[PDB]
C-alpha cells in the first residue's frame, strides 16, 4: 500500500495474509469461518499447492502476539472464465482446512447480495484497501499491516480520466496523480465498502499500471458480479485436488 | 417504498414484492427489528463490524 497508514492492531480484523513456502504470496478476505476470497493471479505460478497457508489475525509481521491463526488451503476455486496471466476474472474463492475461530482479532468481511451491492454499496465513494504489500513502487514491502481510503470512480469516468481495458468484471479506485494506490504484495486483499455501520466486500486488489503510476488508477474485480457463483460454491462439497476450476457465471 | 431508492430504508437487504411492498433482511448473525428496517446482531462476532471498536462506543 503506498501512501497510506497503519492499519491499528484489530481495525482490519478479515485481512488474510496467504502464504507460500513461508514467503508472502498475496492478501486475501476472510468471509466466514471457512472461506476467503482473493484473486486468482495470485496462483498463476504455484507448483506444490500443499505449502499454501492462510493467516488471520496478523498485523506485524516482525513479532509473534498469539492472535494470529494459521490454516492450510483445502481447495482454491477460479472461475472457468480466467486465463492466466491475464487481468479479467480476477478471483479465487479458497476453502481453509479448519475453520478459524472468530476473536476480537479474527471476523469475516460480510458478503453482500448483489442487489444491495450494485444499488446501494457501488455509490459508496471511498472504501478502505489493505495489505502488507509494497509502500512504493520498486521498494520494500510493509511489516505491518496498511490500510488506505481510495475514492471509487465510475468506469466511463476511469477511461476519461487516465492517460486501459476496464471490464465489467472490474472497477476503478484511487488517484491518479502517484501518491497513493495499492501495490505488490496487496493483491488479493479486501477493497471494503462501509454502509449504516457494516463493512461489506466489494471488490479485490487486482492490478494497475506499476503502482501509484502518474495518470492511471487501481483495478479492483468488481465482487458484485461473482456473488451468486461464490455463494453456489459454499453450499458445495469439497473435492479432491486442491484447484478446481468452475464454472463462471 | 423501493429498493432502488435509498436501499428501501433498510439498514441491509432489500426485497420489492407485488405492489407497493418491500421487505428487507439481514445477514446470518444479525435479526430484523420491528421496525422492519434496522439489523441487531444475534452472534459475538458478526460480520462487518470490528470489536476493538465496538466496545470502545460501547
Ligand atoms: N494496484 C496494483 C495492485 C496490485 C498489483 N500487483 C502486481 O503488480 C503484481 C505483480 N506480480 N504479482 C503477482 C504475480 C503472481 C503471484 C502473486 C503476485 C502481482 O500481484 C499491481 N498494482
Ligand atoms: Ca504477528
Ligand atoms: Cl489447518
Ligand atoms: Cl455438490
Ligand atoms: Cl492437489
Amino acid at each position: 500500500i503506498v501512501g497510506g497508514k497503519v492499519c491499528p492492531k484489530g481495525e482490519c480484523p478479515w485481512q488474510v495474509l496467504l502464504l507460500v513456502n513461508g514467503a508472502q504470496l498475496c492478501g486475501g478476505t476472510l468471509i466466514n469461518t471457512i472461506w476467503v476470497v482473493s484473486a486468482a493471479h495470485c496462483f498463476d505460478k504455484i507448483k506444490n499447492w500443499r505449502n499454501l497457508i492462510a493467516v488471520l489475525g496478523e498485523h506485524d509481521l516482525s513479532e509473534h502476539d498469539g492472535d494470529e491463526q494459521s490454516r492450510r488451503v483445502a481447495q482454491v476455486i477460479i472461475p472457468s472464465t480466467y486465463v492466466p496471466g491475464t487481468t479479467n476474472h480476477d478471483i479465487a474463492l479458497l476453502r481453509l482446512h479448519q475453520p478459524v475461530v472468530l476473536t476480537d482479532h479474527v471476523v469475516p468481511l460480510c458478503l453482500p447480495e448483489r442487489t444491495f451491492s450494485e444499488r446501494t454499496l457501488a455509490f459508496v465513494r471511498f472504501s478502505l484497501v489493505s495489505g502488507w504489500g509494497q509502500l512504493l513502487d520498486r521498494g520494500a514491502t510493509a511489516l505491518e499491516l496498511m490500510v488506505l481510503n481510495v475514492p471509487r470512480l465510475m468506469t466511463q469516468d476511469c477511461l476519461q480520466q487516465s492517460r486501459p481495458n476496464i471490464t465489467e468484471y472490474m472497477f476503478c479506485a484511487g488517484y491518479s496523480d502517484g501518491s497513493k494506490d495499492s501495490c505488490k504484495g496487496d493483491s488479493g486483499g479486501p477493497h471494503a465498502t462501509h454502509y449504516r455501520g457494516t463493512w461489506y466486500l466489494t471488490g479485490i486488489v487486482s492490478w494497475g499500471q506499476g503502482c501509484a503510476t502518474v495518470g492511471h488508477f487501481g483495478v479492483y474485480t468488481r465482487v458484485s458480479q461473482y456473488i451468486e457463483w461464490l455463494q453456489k460454491l459454499m453450499r458445495s462439497e469439497p473435492r479432491p485436488g486442491v484447484l478446481l476450476r468452475a464454472p463462471f457465471p | 417504498l423501493i429498493c432502488v431508492n435509498e436501499n428501501g430504508g433498510c439498514e441491509q437487504y432489500c426485497s420489492d414484492h407485488t405492489g407497493t411492498k418491500r421487505s428487507c433482511r439481514c445477514h446470518e448473525g444479525y435479526s430484523l427489528l420491528a421496525d422492519g428496517v434496522s439489523c441487531t446482531p444475534t452472534v459475538e462476532y458478526p460480520c462487518g463490524k470490528i470489536p476493538i471498536l465496538e466496545k470502545r462506543n460501547a
